[PDB]
């Protein structure tokens, strides 16, 4: 995808992440954990369900049309009837082919995008207390127990609490 | 400083392949098939009104051939016409066959209004062995075969019907073609015969055609059928010196014609669906279908592809 997160600096996905599309995996002094992120997950799902609904959206409600099957050739009028239908089918087949390719391209970029937005959200929360390891992970330069980790996940982490400790650990 | 927090995304063991602009096999976590490739083995009698012609195609139904009485008064969204339909009456052709068939199917009903035609001295109700009704010789019950009087006379016919109703009328009439000159005189008398049907702004004139044709149900003669539409405020005039297969009235035409016809051998069932193909009804919410270009109702659009998968999830990168 355009952002290079999924199948990019994020090496692979997590099969263990079963209650969300995106999430957090951490390690601290008291253990490890995986938790889904609701906002990013819902953002992706909403956009994909939006596409699905616009596809279901419209109407091909047709009754009296033209004959489309013929026993024997008749000439001029039959030729035109067959050419009209063959032309229509090719144009609609083209539309279908292009639509799915465009939508899929976009869907993949949207999901790559939402992965990157989540990473960037957390990056900004952490300020100067952490460093990007390069694989979608941050090294956090202060003790961060389960309540600290949860504060990051739910967006209430206050970087100023830990800043002195973190700066001292990063440099010097 | 040493704890770590990683941001990531889900995956499954095996996803589904989809196409993009740049890649024809991309694995994603979930996908949705957009092409319906599965049909019911029956036609759904609801919510659309289907009328099964059974052994009568719609033309024989209009004409009132033997075995078509069940189509009397019928109203349809879709007339179901069967491939194994049988001619059970006098051998005929319709010069603009598909146009008459189209008008009848589109109109969407068989509502016949009997009218009486004071034909002069000519005999009426001619029958035939090619058109058996319980083995008694009979004829199309919407038509009246006119033949010469007992006293060796077929006078000029000159009859008029005026339309002061609030609907357009469909009159179906015909011209009989004898096999020989003796046949012509033995029925008509006059030779040649001739029919002229006209309205205020239109007309039609037919010269009968005498000649030996292949035997069909023991006959060499033929009938050619025609029609005339009579708008409100218009009227129709029948003129003949012979060979007229007269109408017994007219069909009622709907002002708005919204119905159609579907030729298929598929049985009518008990399911519910608003989309019918000649292969059977579709029951689906998919936007496309590859089952048949012949489709009527509220249907997915017909396409050539057997499958088109829409990604409904991110790229699947397991482990
Ligand atoms: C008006 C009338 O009586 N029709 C007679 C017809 C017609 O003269 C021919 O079919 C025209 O070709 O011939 C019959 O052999 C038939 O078909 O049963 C006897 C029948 O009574
Ligand atoms: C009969 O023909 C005459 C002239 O040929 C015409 O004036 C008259 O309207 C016709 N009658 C009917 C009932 O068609
Ligand atoms: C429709 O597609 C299916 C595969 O999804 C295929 O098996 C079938 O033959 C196709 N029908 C056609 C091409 O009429």
């Amino acid at each position: 995808g355009l952002f290079g997160a999924i199948a990019g600096f994020i090496e692979n996905g997590w099969q263990g992440l079963i209650d969300g599309w995106y999430g957090f995996r951490h390690q601290n002094a008291e253990g490890t954990g995986t938790a889904a992120d609701l906002k990013s997950t819902q953002a992706a799902i909403d956009q994909i369900n939006g596409k699905l609904n616009r596809l279901i959206e419209k109407t091909n409600d047709k009754y009296h049309q033209i004959e489309k099957e013929f026993e024997q050739v008749e000439g001029r009028i039959q030729d035109l009837e067959k050419y009209v239908e063959d032309t229509k089918i090719d144009l609609w087949s083209y539309n279908a082919e292009l639509l799915v390719a465009l939508e899929n391209q976009h869907t993949i970029d949207v999901t790559d995008s939402e992965m990157n937005k989540l990473f960037e959200r957390v990056r900004r929360q952490l300020r100067e207390n952490a460093e990007d390891k390069g694989n979608g992970c941050f090294e956090i330069f202060h003790k961060c127990d389960n309540n600290c980790i949860e504060s990051i996940r739910n967006g209430t982490y206050d970087h100023d609490i830990y800043r002195d400790e973190a700066i001292n650990n990063r440099f010097q | 400083g040493n704890p770590v927090i990683c941001m990531g995304h889900h995956a499954v063991a095996n996803g589904t392949m989809v196409k993009t602009l740049a890649d024809d096999q991309v694995e994603v976590v979930t996908a949705q098939e957009l092409v319906e490739s599965q049909n019911l083995p029956e036609l759904c009698p609801s919510p659309l009104r289907l009328v099964d012609g059974q052994t009568c195609d719609i033309i024989n139904g209009a004409l009132g051939s033997p075995g078509c009485d069940h189509l009397n008064g019928a109203e349809w969204d879709v007339f179901i016409e069967r491939p194994n339909a049988v001619d059970t009456c006098y051998p005929f052709d319709v010069p603009e066959y598909q146009s008459l068939r189209s008008i009848l199917a589109n109109n969407g009903k068989f509502e016949f209004i009997a009218e009486e035609f004071q034909w002069n001295t000519v005999k009426q109700n001619g029958k035939s062995g090619a058109c058996k009704r319980a083995n008694v010789n009979d004829f199309f019950n919407r038509l009246n075969w006119l033949v010469k009087s007992d006293g060796n006379a077929y006078p000029l016919q000159n009859l008029t019907k005026i339309n002061n109703g609030d609907y357009a009328r469909l009159y179906i009439w015909g011209v009989h073609h004898p096999s020989t000159d003796t046949e012509q005189t033995n029925l008509y008398k006059n030779n040649p015969g001739g029919v002229t049907v006209s309205t205020k702004t239109s007309q039609t004139s037919v010269v009968p055609n005498i000649g030996s044709r292949p035997l069909v149900r023991g006959q060499s003669g033929r009938v050619s059928f025609y029609w005339t539409i009579v708008e409100p405020g218009d009227l129709i005039v029948f003129n003949t010196i012979g060979n007229l297969i007269a109408p017994r009235g007219h069909y009622k035409l709907n002002n708005q014609k919204k119905s159609t016809i579907l030729n298929t051998a598929i049985p009518i069932g008990s399911c519910v669906s608003k989309c019918h193909t000649d292969k059977g009804s579709l029951s689906t919410t998919k936007p496309f279908q590859n089952i048949s270009r012949i489709a009527v109702g509220d249907c997915p659009r017909y396409v050539k592809q057997g499958s088109l998968k829409l990604a409904t999830g991110m790229r699947n990168i397991p482990e």
